[PDB]
């Protein structure tokens, strides 16, 4: 997977 | 007695807790004093987030894009910086609930107390270690990002956590409050993966002292090492090594149950080569690592 | 994504607690509106928890025997009186931080959040479950009595629990906020034992469920199975049964995810009967039982307060 | 171990 900004 | 992850009372930091808004991107913010601390990343739009510059995102903001809602009142945006991967927004009225606190940067092997939140109001809060590979296992969604952790001491709130983004295999990343990330990673979609991860020796040990406290013992033997034969299992078993700081930090844990830093290494060794045949320690079937020497004096007895 | 054992934010609750020293002794006590909610046993001395006779110990108190102090100010008690096993003493000031709030008996197998707190000062925050045996495994220590428990619903306080005493086997009782036990304990240095304890199925389902929702799912399987042939294994592995209210309550979570709640049942039947080798869930070697399907949707869902 | 109120 991308890493996810939150 | 009694053993549970145990956090901080969130109030103090609750009234901290603000929402910013830049455009249609949403997260939270760190109001103290009259700065409001968050993730740069607020200024990013759905596709400004695989590969972001963020000086020319930043060029491009003026004071007015900053929305700040604290509870129901939207505080005024007079002024902002950029420091690393945090946004330091100055606004007009200075938080009266401000606390005392500072900003630390903890070490991997330590522990903090987490205040969930989304769109500046809190959901939950729970205690994280900071893995030896710098992430966290959190429990994070989109909007969580600017969400803090923290050790309240006193009544001083030591803030040493701001919540960034989540890692491919679920685990999280953030930065200090001085926006400094804790490990390699960046604020951006870009590939990214955490290195291999180690156990937190020290903890577990504290952890079997905890038990020890609370009457469970049969983990215990008539055995002794020494630290260098100790750290050739604690490494076949990806332990992390016990120096003489930890047995020093030990110390107090050591003289309250009686039992010898190195002889509690006996007992794990053993544990670590024999598993723990269906059996438990403080509820748990596995060793757990995310206890500090300092959170088992906090929670037990003397 | 991910999934952590989730307390309430603590706030609304921590400007409720006050230190109630009767004498020698101090525990902490509840203040909402012109009330403080305290345990009795702030009355006694060490000589009398044995068998203490509150009525008879609290006739020989008047309101200026009791110290009320919420942090640097000093609450007048106007009046006391006894409600079972609380205290209620009536000050002279309304709690200016009295959130909205509502008295709640729960039910065993129902989560909350504790306030642990020593001499009025909150200490700290962690989540619970009331034991089928009407205990929690919490984490106290001597001062502790009148921590509560609570739940949160949008604005609203829920208090579901004051602490009273730990049992020999280091477990915990108290009461609800009217002065009753949960279980059948009583607030006496008395030889008291908790009953057999069981596993609350529901919730092991649940966080099978949360597992699930977050891309851990290596126990699901193609079998199936009944509801009382599920309650035998449950019943040998010293689970509680599982009543079709239970499967109801379940119900948004099979809708959430598209697994029938037997289905579910067949994935946790044959964890109980092979072990879980090795494997985790959620980073648990064992069956987590104190999350309810409520908390599960709470916690997915990113509910705030 | 007897019964303690903490």
């Amino acid at each position: 997977r991308e890493p996810m900004l939150q | 007695s009694g053993f549970r992850k145990m956090a901080f009372p969130s109030g103090k930091v609750e009234g901290c807790m603000v929402q910013v808004t830049c455009g249609t991107t949403t997260l939270n913010g760190l109001w103290l004093d009259d700065v409001v601390y968050c993730p740069r990343h607020v200024i990013c739009t759905s596709e400004d987030m695989l590969n972001p510059n963020y000086e020319d995102l930043l060029i491009r903001k003026s004071n007015h894009n900053f929305l700040v809602q604290a509870g129901n009142v939207q505080l005024r945006v007079i002024g902002h910086s950029m420091q690393n991967c945090v946004l330091k927004l100055k606004v007009d009225t200075a938080n009266p609930k401000t606390p005392k606190y500072k900003f630390v940067r903890i070490q991997p092997g330590q522990t903090f107390s987490v205040l969930a939140c989304y769109n500046g109001s809190p959901s939950g809060v729970y205690q994280c270690a900071m893995r030896p590979n710098f992430t966290i296992k959190g429990s994070f969604l989109n909007g969580s990002a600017g969400s803090v952790g923290f050790n309240i001491d006193y009544d001083c709130v030591s803030f040493c956590y701001m919540h960034h983004m989540e890692l491919p295999t679920g685990v999280h990343a953030g930065t200090d409050l001085e926006g400094n990330f804790y490990g390699p990673f960046v604020d951006r979609q870009t590939a990214q993966a955490a290195g291999t991860d180690t156990t937190i020796t020290v903890n577990v040990l504290a952890w079997l002292y905890a038990a020890v406290i609370n009457g469970d013992r049969w983990f215990l033997n008539r055995f002794t090492t020494t630290l260098n034969d100790f750290n050739l299992v604690a490494m076949k078993y990806n332990y992390e090594p016990l120096t003489q700081d930890h047995v020093d930090i030990l110390g107090p844990l050591s003289a309250q149950t009686g039992i010898a830093v190195l002889d509690m290494c006996a007992s794990l060794k053993e544990l670590l080569q024999n598993g723990m045949n269906g059996r438990t320690i403080l509820g748990s079937a596995l060793l757990e690592d995310e206890f500090t020497p300092f959170d088992v004096v906090r929670q037990c007895s003397g």
